[PDB]
């Protein structure tokens, strides 16, 4: 099905999310992007410049299958995740 | 912008009731609707969806060969047809303002008012009126409840009034249960000092009913030495 | 897909009450929330997790996080005393799920026990072939009541039906519950009682054919 991949990157922006899990990448912060679909390159371009972490790292591999202001990568990746819900409900699964 | 529904529908178990929803103020058919229904006291149950762009159609599943939805472009108006009724079918129908997307289900932003469907075997009938007295002795220090029980009428509504509309203070008509049967039943209580003579009023219009009905204790006003109950 | 919501919470005016969503990565579904009086159509409260539609007051906001949607109301009202329901779409089976819906109670005045009494068959409906007992419930805040009917310490569950509880003139609520019996069923049991549960306690009513 062709919106398993969105599905599942949906799925990991919430596993790494979850209340109970420590605040992602510690708090590190970086560019904010304007989330207007097609942006899966952008998001990438913020992610991979966090080093380390590692809890983003599925996300990074998944974002990678689609391609002047910071906040933390907790708000990012929740803001990021509401979005994509939205492409979903609509249809864009690319 | 509203969806405007008709009217409540009185039904016998096997029939069917096709429930209208008529659209105004926006562009119908650029738009979908879903129908949700509520049985009296209970949840919100999805019936089932359908766009007015084109006719498609999607049906819960505990629906599916029961109901048909239909829309009328001309006029802007979607029906529900809903067939072999059972007494479980009584309740609210509301249709719902949906996206026209056959893949996503969406937020119900516009809702009609709904409209009843009672589904019953009853044919119009009067009420039974029956005295309501407590079993135990009135005891002094203790308010004394006084009714009447209006049972088995069909269809709603019935009025109750006490002493002709004179008594007013401390009484509580109670609204009507919808039994197995299909018949309504339905109580008026008036509490009181332990002791004047109490007349229940009762007005079932559909069926040209007017009862008068005296309602007095058991025992009368407290009296220790009565042989009678205390304690039911 | 299943939604889970609390069957009631309660909160005191002016406080912030909260209504849980639960599901299976409810998180990776839009949740919205529907406010519901009785006699009224749903009204849409919050869609898409977290917005307002215009003209609900601000202080209505939505989460949505992991297995756990919430939506949460501060400075309570009385005017916010109502059922709510939770919504997704699903791909599944069930593309529309509603939540079994949270009757949200605004503890307006102190906690009352009921006053019960249960009246026996009268004389005239047994001359009818008929028998009814008629539970009545009164004077209880706030107004939600569970009714059980025994029948010589065995419950009865057929023939049964009780009014959601109703506004008394005093403020407080009341409520009335139906046993419908024949006369043989009557005669044949040495009691019937009434058990009304409020706020966890019971308040019970016993009538004796015999007697009554």
């Amino acid at each position: 099905p062709p919106s398993t991949a969105l599905r599942e990157l949906i799925e990991e922006l919430v596993n790494i999310t979850q209340n109970q899990k420590a605040p992602l990448c510690n708090g590190s912060m970086v560019w904010s992007i304007n989330l207007t679909a097609g942006m899966y390159c952008a998001a990438l371009e913020s992610l991979i410049n966090v080093s380390g972490c590692s809890a983003i790292e599925k996300t990074q591999r998944m974002l990678s299958g689609f391609c002047d202001t910071k906040i933390e990568v907790a708000q990012f990746v929740k803001d990021l995740l509401l979005h994509l819900k939205k492409l979903f409900r609509e249809g864009r699964f690319n | 912008v509203q969806l405007v529904q008709s009217g409540a529908e009185v039904k016998k178990p096997g029939a069917s009731v096709k429930v209208s929803c008529k659209a105004s103020g926006y562009t119908f058919t650029n738009y979908g609707l879903s129908w949700v229904r509520q049985a009296p006291g209970q949840g919100l149950e999805w019936m089932g969806w359908i766009s007015a762009n084109n006719g498609d159609t999607n049906y819960g599943q505990e629906f599916q060969g029961r109901v048909t939805m239909t829309t009328d472009t001309s006029t802007s108006t979607a029906y529900m047809e809903l067939r072999s009724l059972r007494s479980d079918d009584t309740a609210v129908y509301y249709c719902a303002r949906d996206s026209s997307s056959s893949w996503a289900r969406w937020f119900f932003d516009l809702w009609g008012r709904g409209t009843l469907v009672t589904v019953s075997s009853a044919s119009t009938k009067g009420p039974s009126v029956f005295p309501l007295a407590p079993i135990s002795k009135s005891t002094s220090g203790g308010t004394a409840a006084l009714g009447c029980l209006v049972k088995d009428y069909f269809p709603e509504p019935v009025t109750v009034s006490w002493n002709s509309g004179a008594l007013t203070s401390g009484v509580h008509t109670f609204p009507a249960v919808l039994q197995s049967s299909g018949l309504y039943s339905l109580s008026s209580v008036v509490t009181v000092g332990p002791s004047q003579t109490y007349i229940c009023n009762v007005n079932h219009k559909p069926s040209n009913t007017k009862v008068d009905k005296r309602v007095e204790s058991k025992y009368g006003p407290p009296s220790p030495s009565s042989p009678a109950p205390a304690k039911n | 897909y299943v939604l889970t919501q609390p069957p009631s919470v309660s909160v005191a005016p002016g406080k912030t009450a909260r209504i849980t969503c639960g599901g299976n990565i409810i998180g990776s579904k839009l949740v919205h929330w529907y406010q519901q009086k009785p006699g009224q159509a749903p009204v849409l409260v919050i869609y898409d997790d977290g917005d307002r539609p215009s003209g609900i007051p601000e202080r209505f906001s939505g989460s949505n996080s992991g297995n756990t949607a919430t939506l949460t109301i501060s400075r309570v009202e009385a005017g916010d005393e109502a059922d709510y329901y939770c919504q997704v779409w699903d791909t599944g089976s069930d593309p529309v799920v509603f939540g079994g819906g949270t009757k949200l109670t605004v503890l307006g005045q102190p906690k009352a026990a009921p006053s019960v009494t249960l009246f026996p068959p009268s004389s005239e409906e047994l001359q009818a072939n008929k028998a009814t007992l008629v539970c009545l419930i009164s004077d209880f805040y706030p107004g939600a009541v569970t009714v059980a009917w025994k029948a010589d310490s065995s419950p009865v569950k057929a023939g049964v039906e009780t009014t959601t509880p109703s506004k008394q003139s005093n403020n407080k609520y009341a409520a009335s519950s139906y046993l419908s019996l024949t006369p043989e069923q009557w005669k044949s049991h040495r009691s019937y009682s009434c058990q009304v549960t409020h706020e966890g306690s019971t308040v019970e009513k016993t009538v004796a054919p015999t007697e009554c």
